[PDB]
């Protein structure tokens, strides 16, 4: 369960690895570790099985309800704050569960991309780039990151990071599903 | 290469004995002989090999000094003493079978890990499970059987035990009379 | 006011029969215990029920131990016009004689199937419950329930008891007109996956390799059945189920 | 017994004599090896002629005693002076119904015009026993035989005073948690009488 | 920590014929190496020609039998004194057992009767509820000493279908005598209930402990 | 509770040809200390039932309160409570067994062993045993604690099986019970010399004997 | 030399890694009787239905044991060898007190790690003796003793019917009845009864299967 | 006659124990969206790892009230607890203030807490629910 | 098993009785009685074809 | 103590009187709650007029007593009859040098021409105290006050016999580990006398 998010000048790129289960062989083409919160806000999650998907679907249902009720789209900041509040409320009276969330959006009012990361305790931090899973790659991002990079440069950096992760992984690392959030909405890259 | 554990069954027929041990197929047998006495050891493989070497040593010295082969009762006492020597570091389940060269009576016995002797007039089962095989032997056992009948009974018991939990399962059976010992293999 | 007077009027307390649940469970006031759509499960009235159950479930009569479905190889794949579900009929030794083959596959409906791959009692009970729920939904909506809906219902149910002690992993396979043939995997940890090929059991890597060698969408019924039988044999008496839009059909070895 | 609480390790006695009852105790409260309070009045009163002595946990016993005094005030408002049996029953019910949460033991002495003085003991657990005399506490174990060899029915007031004084002096002598002065309450038809005996008087016995 | 469970030993056996069923059990209640009772039945007639026996913790078995009997009584009250079938009884017992999933009964259950067609039927239940229909089932701490005897002296493929009730009774008696000889717990008596279209018949035999 | 604090030791009961006989000693021990002497551990319920309880004394008193409440409620509102509408031993035992099992299932059991003895209306003897786990069983001879290991063989030597019940007179059963109590006093550290006995006979009714002492003590084989 | 401690650490390592009766003695006016049951069980399973639990230290000194069977047998055999050598050295009939001292000292040497609980009866020129020996090295003297899992029923029977002046026949009957009660009322006891009677000035009489 | 509350643990559980919040598509399952608890809170987690004092504090005044009612029944009769409970029930049922949670003055007068403060008084303490209509439905049972 | 038609009819009538006290003693469930009449047609093995 | 090891829950009383010493004890050996032996001789003879009683581990005390008897035989072979002080010193040395591995406590009662009868007590740990009288065991805790109140110096023989009988009767009554008969040994200048008392005698005191 490894998730990455890179924010470039005009868009946000989110990459997620194929979900696997212990002792179970599955062949499918789907993204079950990512939910589209809104046409311009995407969410990726990684953590314990069961709880994480329930939390993600709960968040998606709440955000869709708000969008229908108000006939308007929430900003990425408001979405991230709501997710943080709900995550803090979830472990209010129970043992905390492992979960890490990357939220990437394109604020139309500010006309700029944004990316946030929330850990299992409910700590929301705005980041230029972020990753979770294997604990290697932060040095590669640091040496090859610029705030004014284009989409193609971000995709090249993501390809380099994916190759580096695959090399260390014992060849069990399958493909990576890549999505781009920008002014035109959310799309998936099949390259 | 795991070879720890096994099943050894000893039965007494009219004027004979039968001692059988499980195999693994896919060169390591658990039955050894020191003349007209047979010993089957179940448990840790290293302890089985150590006991085999030690008993070969002691039986060779006994034959050199006494100028005669050791009797099954004397060998039983020797095995009990050797097992009790390692009281705080004990090794397994040994089974002794044979026919006395003078009286001609069959003899079978079993041991615990510190040499407590259990002399059975009917049969002895040694192994890890020792529940399904014990029940099958109890149901199939009849006193005073001929060597052919005894062989059939013990082979049927082993086959029934094998059926209720393989590809590489085998068995070695010894039918021991006063003047002849027959060794046979069962391939299930 | 009469109820208040009766509450402070004076044996039943020691019997704990002043509570509705105790009377209902002991079949005192009627057979309302066997009329609950959502069953009620007894929990020890202690601060640590989960640890109590875990400690007492690992302690030594073989007959009084919770039966566990054997980790036999189970396979499922959707080729063009149905779902092939393949299991191995290799019985285990025991102190009993079977009048028929072991039912390693649960028949939810004339259109749905499931696999145990876990605890036997949990799988049987909750898949019968899921069948009842699907029947009620079909009566209400006058249309066959989607496989996604049934899998989601089962997943929510097993998630509500997550961590309590349930242990079950099932494969819900179904062919509907709107969706086509679909296979979902539902785990006792709340996991719910959708897939085209599923292999589980003690040995499934070999079966998955055999499938990947000779899998394609443009198969046929006979070819798919042969592929499933070959995969089960290679992973090692191969029971097959072919699911089409009209329901499931069982084959002993063909 | 919850960790860090205060234990009522003491020497409690109650003796029934011809004209009523006498309840006696020491005055030492210790926390480990340190005497926290060397002047303690352990003769708790729950009614005008119904007294008790407590053991176990101080907080639980005080709460139970307060509730029992409340109950007896309600009873007196309704029906009048209660008998010692009623107070003992209330004590027993309170101790038994909460024995999984509270550790408490009581010795109840009482007097009334009908029964003419009675002694009841509720040990840990909640059982009740009616005895001609009772002893309790950590220091009681050393005087058992003595108390079995010098008790007579229908003793006079002075004989009972001397018996209680000697027994409590021995218990104080042999127990580390028993010491200080001896406090005795005499309940008879005349009224309630208080007696205090200092170490220099009972240590010479 | 209070331990709510226990063990009382005992052995039970259920066999299904072609037009009859047999359920037998040893009538000895024992604690650890002590004999509580030399005659305590563990097989009961639970209504419409159905025999039930729960072996293991005695209190749990008694509670389960009591609950099932009350459920049968209310079933007769609700539906015009309709006769309860063996499969419906099996599902009722499954629900009763699974209702205590997190505080399970420490028993193994066997029931016997006749199916709709009229053949003998035996159902076996694990402590949490899972059940299946079997031709023969042995429970308790003697099954490994009883099942091989039956497999040796009869075939379930002399075929079991051609056996009469007397032959089945003889086989059960012989197997229990052998178990009594070999096993310390088994003994002191054997009660057999035979279910046929005429009803339920009870027989008793004395084992080697008096 | 978690453990008994003041405890009783043993109750022994036997069946004879016309009724039942039960006995138990009068002692409440506080650990290794023999604290309370004069504790009645046999409860006469009705005119034909006797309940013997061994174990925690507080729980025994609670069960006594329950039995008294049951007896009082039986007369409400039966005008024939002394008549054929009295309480049979089977009713009392069923109620007690239900209570014990319900409390066991609630993780708050009564740490007691209970023997119910009596004679039914038709004259059949009743003798049953229940414990803190709710385990119930019947036998021609019953005992609790050390009585279950020492007095039980002595009683079974007299009433070995069901066929021996009609052959046992009341004198033989009483003598055997007294001898078993003497053996228990010999070989039980928590036992007491004083004990109580109860005889329930379908002809003579209920006979309750108190302040019975163990006699014929053999100690001379020392020096 | 002596009992070995080799492979103790290996055995502990394997263990951490998941790699794994009624006897009575009755003293009567001119001797002593020792009786025992004859069932050997390997747990629930009855291994042997006729086993001799009466072992002999000296021609007129017998014993019966419980606890660890191998330890009991080995200690009895060693004490018998020592007693025979002592009698040969002194040219005198062995005494039960000497056997008691040897057993006590040997058991105290190993500090209770040799599990053997014994009833030792005998007759020597000083009289008849009956002792009970604990595995830690403590010995006790009594007139009637019981041992094993069925010792409570046997003790009840002995307390019921014991007197100071008992004849040989009465003592034999009492021991047989105690063993029978242990057999019937205890699951670990069964089968037949073995008796050994020792008088003063007479040979020991050993009766196997006295009551079948 | 209890001082510390007892029998605070659940004896049975089910997926439809919370009758107020149940799904409409599947009435046998709870409605996660309208619970508004976090979306990842199974009911089983509420049966383990709770503070031991939480149950004692949550039901403490109720236990004292019940003990007082028992004492009144023992000393005064059935009429006194009957009247006290009747008055309290009338006062509780008449009040309906969807916009507030603070108790009425008459309730405090009956409870004899006119001049008493506890931490409950000092500390009286979405997308869906928590509106007037939900409280109306809960009160009226529709 | 299939439920008898008479059993289902009795259950429906017990539900219809909810404007007062229920069959098992439950409190009232509805303010007014139903305004519907039902014709229930079924088949079971016990009583063949039935109309209620 | 070690797991499964027999413990000596006895009642021991040694009293010095005008003409010598008397050592008395009960006769019960227990296994927690089951009485292993109803009659035991707890009075151990180390020398002709030097006796002792043991508490703690039975095996350790028996070994110590055997070694001390052997040592006193060796001493007598050289210098004649030893003294109670010498035997107490040997006991104390053996107990103190081995207290890290053996649990033992001794009460020694002796007589000699020089000292005219003496009592020594060696509790757990290995310290020797010379006292006019000594009490030990589980039941001894119940008769501390009684013995303290009823002890005099230079009593007669019958007075000391009665004192020991009463005290041991009370100890047996209140303790569950104390048995039936009372055994006493009187060591005086005339010789050694043995007395035995039965429950039917002292229970009626």
């Amino acid at each position: 369960d490894i998730i990455l998010g890179i924010r470039v000048q005009d868009s946000v790129i989110l990459a997620s690895s194929k979900a696997v289960t212990r002792g179970i062989s599955v062949l499918k083409d789907s993204d079950d570790k990512t939910r589209q919160l809104s046409p311009h806000t995407l969410m990726s999650f990684a953590g314990e099985a069961g709880d994480t998907v329930q939390f993600a679907e709960y968040i998606q249902a709440n955000i869709q309800l708000y969008s229908i009720r108000e006939d308007y789209e929430l900003s990425p900041q408001a979405v991230s704050s709501f997710v943080r509040q709900e995550l803090a409320k979830s472990i209010r009276s129970r043992r905390p569960y492992q979960v890490n969330v990357l939220i990437g959006g394109y604020d139309k009012k500010k006309n700029k991309p944004e990316l946030y990361q929330i850990d299992y305790l409910g700590t929301k931090v705005e980041l230029p780039y972020g990753a979770h899973g294997y604990s290697y790659t932060f040095f590669l991002l640091d040496h090859h990151y610029r705030p004014d990079m284009t989409t193609e440069e971000g995709l090249d950096l993501l390809k380099l990071c994916v190759q580096e992760l695959e090399k260390r992984m014992p060849m069990d690392f399958k493909g990576v599903i890549v999505k781009i959030v920008d002014k035109d909405g959310i799309r998936q890259v099949d390259d | 290469s795991s070879i720890n554990g096994g099943i050894v069954v000893a039965m007494t027929g009219k004027d004979c004995v039968a001692i059988a041990c499980d195999l693994r197929l896919g060169k390591f047998e658990k039955i050894f002989h020191y003349g007209h006495v047979f010993l089957g050891i179940t448990g840790l493989a290293t302890d089985v090999t150590t006991l085999n070497e030690m008993f070969r040593y002691k039986t060779n010295l006994y034959k050199l000094k006494e100028e005669r082969a050791i009797e099954p009762e004397t060998f039983t006492q020797l095995v009990s003493s050797s097992l009790y020597e390692r009281r705080f570091g004990p090794y397994v389940g040994p089974v002794v079978a044979g026919i006395n060269s003078k009286s001609g009576k069959p003899f079978i016995a079993g041991f615990d890990l510190i040499g407590c002797i259990d002399e059975a007039k009917d049969f002895i089962v040694s192994g890890t499970a020792s529940d399904q095989l014990f029940g099958m032997c109890e149901s199939l056992y009849e006193p005073n059987l001929e060597p052919e009948d005894l062989f059939e009974t013990i082979s049927q018991a082993l086959l029934n035990a094998a059926d209720r939990d393989l590809s590489g399962w085998g068995a070695v059976v010894y039918i021991i009379k006063k003047d002849e010992v027959v060794k046979r293999y069962l391939k299930m | 006011m009469q109820a208040i007077a009766d509450s402070f009027s004076v044996l039943v307390k020691e019997l704990q029969y002043d509570n509705e649940q105790n009377l209902e469970s002991d079949f005192v006031t009627g057979a309302s215990q066997f009329q609950r759509l959502a069953p009620s499960l007894t929990v020890p009235p202690i601060a640590s029920p989960q640890q109590f159950l875990r400690a007492h479930t690992d302690d030594r009569n073989p007959d009084c131990k919770i039966k566990i479905a054997h980790g036999t190889t189970t396979l499922a794949f959707r080729f063009q016009g149905g779902i092939i579900v393949a299991v191995d009929s290799r019985a285990t030794a025991g102190n009993w004689v079977a009048s028929q083959t072991v039912k390693k596959v649960i028949e939810i409906n004339p259109f749905l199937l499931g696999t145990m791959a876990g605890g036997a009692a949990d799988c049987q009970f909750w898949e019968t419950w899921l069948g009842s729920q699907c029947r009620l939904h079909e009566l209400r909506e006058k249309e066959r329930i989607s496989v996604a809906a049934a899998s989601k219902i089962l997943s929510n149910l097993v998630y509500q008891y997550k961590g309590a002690g349930l242990s079950m992993g099932t494969m819900i396979c179904g062919y509907t007109r709107k969706e086509g043939p679909t296979i979902y995997y539902v785990d006792s940890d709340g996991t719910r996956l959708k897939g085209d090929i599923f292999c589980v059991g003690s040995g499934q890597t070999f079966a998955y390799g055999v499938l990947d060698s000779n899998y394609k969408w443009d198969l046929s019924v006979e070819d798919a059945l042969y592929l499933g039988k070959r995969s089960i044999l290679a992973a090692a008496s191969v029971n097959l189920y072919h699911v089409t839009e009209d329901g499931w059909i069982y084959h002993g070895n063909h | 017994l919850k960790k860090g609480e205060v234990s009522l390790g003491t020497s409690i006695m109650a003796v029934t004599f011809k004209d009523g009852v006498i309840l006696g105790a020491d005055s030492r409260t210790t926390t480990g090896a340190y005497i926290a309070n060397r002047v303690t009045d352990k003769l708790t009163r729950v009614h005008d002629k119904i007294w008790c002595c407590r053991s176990g946990s101080a907080a639980d016993t005080q709460a139970i005693a307060d509730i029992v005094q409340y109950h007896l005030e309600l009873y007196t408002s309704q029906y009048g002076t209660p008998s010692t049996e009623t107070a003992a029953s209330v004590f027993k019910e309170l101790c038994y119904e909460n024995k999984d949460n509270l550790t408490a033991g009581i010795i109840v002495a009482g007097y009334d015009d009908k029964n003419k003085g009675e002694v009841y003991t509720i040990p840990l657990g909640g059982s009740v026993h009616k005895l001609p005399y009772a002893i309790a506490g950590s220091g009681s174990t050393f005087i058992y035989g003595y108390c079995d060899k010098n008790f007579r029915e229908n003793m006079s007031k002075e004989e009972t005073v001397d018996f209680i004084k000697h027994s409590l002096s021995q218990a104080i002598k042999w127990d580390g948690s028993s010491g200080g002065v001896i406090r005795m309450v005499v309940l008879t038809a005349a009224g309630v009488e208080r007696l205090i005996f200092y170490p220099d008087e009972y240590e010479q016995l | 920590q209070f331990n709510p469970y226990g063990d009382n030993g005992g052995t039970i056996l259920g066999i299904a014929g072609e037009d009859f069923a047999v359920l037998a059990g040893d009538t000895r209640n024992i604690t650890d190496y002590s004999i509580n009772s030399r005659y305590e039945p563990k097989v009961f007639d639970c209504g419409d020609n159905i025999v039930m026996s729960a072996n293991g913790f005695a209190a749990d078995g008694d509670a389960l039998v009591k609950r099932f009997k009350n459920s049968v009584k209310w079933y007769h009250f609700d539906h015009n004194d309709k006769k309860l079938s063996i499969n419906s009884a099996a599902r009722n017992i499954q629900h009763l057992l699974y209702g205590k999933r997190f505080f399970p009964y420490y028993v193994h259950t066997i029931i016997a009767g006749l199916d709709e067609d009229g053949k003998g039927a035996v159902y076996s239940f694990d402590p949490v509820g899972s059940y299946e229909r079997e031709q023969c089932r042995a429970g308790g701490a003697a099954a490994s000493l009883i099942m091989p005897f039956l497999d040796n002296q009869v075939n379930f493929k002399k075929p079991l279908k051609y056996l009469s009730v007397e032959e089945v009774i003889k086989l059960v008696r012989d197997s229990f005598t052998s178990a009594t000889e070999r096993h310390i717990q088994v003994g002191d008596g054997l009660e057999i209930l035979i279910v046929t279209k005429d009803g339920v018949r009870k027989e008793f035999y004395e084992l080697k402990r008096d | 509770t978690q453990q008994p604090i003041v405890t009783g030791t043993s109750v022994i009961s036997m069946k004879y040809d016309n009724g039942v006989i039960i006995a138990a000693d009068n002692l409440g021990s506080y650990g290794s200390l023999l604290r309370f002497n004069g504790v009645e551990r046999l409860i006469p319920v009705g005119d034909n039932t006797v309940v013997g309880i061994s174990g925690d004394i507080s729980d025994m008193q609670h069960i006594e309160r329950l039995l008294k409440d049951l007896v009082t409620e039986n007369a409400y509102d039966n005008p024939l409570a002394d008549a054929e509408e009295a309480l049979e031993p089977s009713y009392i035992f069923e109620y007690l067994a239900t209570v014990m099992y319900q409390r066991r299932s609630k993780m708050n059991p009564l740490w007691n062993a209970i023997i119910v003895a009596g004679v039914q209306s038709n004259g059949d003897q009743f003798l049953r045993y229940v414990n803190l786990l709710g385990v119930t069983y019947s036998s021609p001879t019953l005992a609790t604690g050390f009585g279950a290991h020492m007095a039980n063989p002595l009683l079974r030597k007299v009433v070995d099986r069901e066929s021996d019940i009609p052959k046992t007179t009341v004198q033989v059963a009483e003598e055997a019970i007294v001898n078993a109590m003497r053996v228990l006093y010999y070989r039980d550290a928590r036992s007491s010399r004083n004990f109580s006995l109860a005889i329930i006979d379908k002809n003579t009714g209920l006979t309750f004997k108190k302040n019975l002492q163990v006699e014929n003590m053999k100690w001379d084989f020392a020096k | 030399a002596g009992l070995s401690f080799d492979n103790y650490q290996r055995n502990n390592f394997l263990a951490e890694n998941s790699h794994t009766t009624t006897i009575v003695g009755v003293k009567f006016n001119n001797g002593v009787v020792i009786a025992a049951d004859t069932r050997s069980t390997q747990g629930p399973i009855v291994a042997d239905k006729n086993c001799a639990k009466l072992h002999r230290i000296s021609p007129k000194i017998w014993c019966a044991g419980a606890g660890t069977a191998a330890d009991t047998e080995a200690v009895t055999q060693l004490i018998g060898s020592n007693i025979e050598l002592h009698s040969l050295y002194t040219s005198r009939e062995p005494r039960v007190v000497s056997a008691l001292q040897m057993l006590k000292q040997h058991l105290f040497k190993y500090q209770g790690h040799i599990g053997a609980y014994l009833i030792v009866a005998g007759v020597d020129p000083t009289g008849s003796h009956l002792f009970s020996i604990h595995a830690h090295g403590s010995t006790d003297v009594g007139y009637y003793l019981s041992l094993g899992s069925g010792s409570l029923a046997a003790m009840a029977v002995l307390e019921s019917h014991w007197k100071q002046d008992l004849t040989k026949e009465e003592a034999i009957k009492l021991a047989s009845d105690a063993i029978q009660a242990g057999i019937w009322n205890d699951l670990g006891s069964g089968s037949n009864v073995d008796v050994c009677v020792m008088e003063i000035g007479k040979d020991a009489e050993y009766l196997r299967n006295y009551t079948p | 006659m209890n001082i510390v509350p007892q029998d605070t643990f659940k004896s049975q559980v089910s997926t439809d124990q919370d009758k107020s919040v149940l799904s409409s598509a599947v009435p046998s399952l709870p409605d996660t969206l309208r619970q508004q608890e976090g979306g990842a809170v199974p009911l089983s987690t509420q049966l383990n790892d709770r503070h031991p004092l939480e149950s004692t504090l949550k039901n403490w005044e109720t236990t004292q009230r019940q003990r007082q009612m028992e004492q009144y029944r023992q000393i005064f009769g059935i009429a006194e607890p009957m009247k006290r409970t009747m008055e309290m029930e009338i006062v509780n049922r008449t009040d309906f203030n969807p916009l507030s949670t603070n108790g009425s003055i008459h309730r405090d007068i009956l409870l004899n807490k006119e001049c008493s403060i506890d931490w409950e008084d000092v500390y009286p303490g979405t997308m869906v629910g928590d509106d007037v209509h939900s409280k109306i439905e809960k009160q009226l049972g529709i | 098993e299939d439920i008898n038609v008479e059993s289902l009819t009795q259950s429906v009538c017990d539900l219809a009785l909810r404007f007062g006290e229920g069959a098992s003693g439950e409190e009232r469930l509805m303010s007014r009685p139903f305004g519907v009449a039902l014709l229930i047609a079924g088949h079971d093995a016990d009583d063949g074809y039935q109309l209620f």
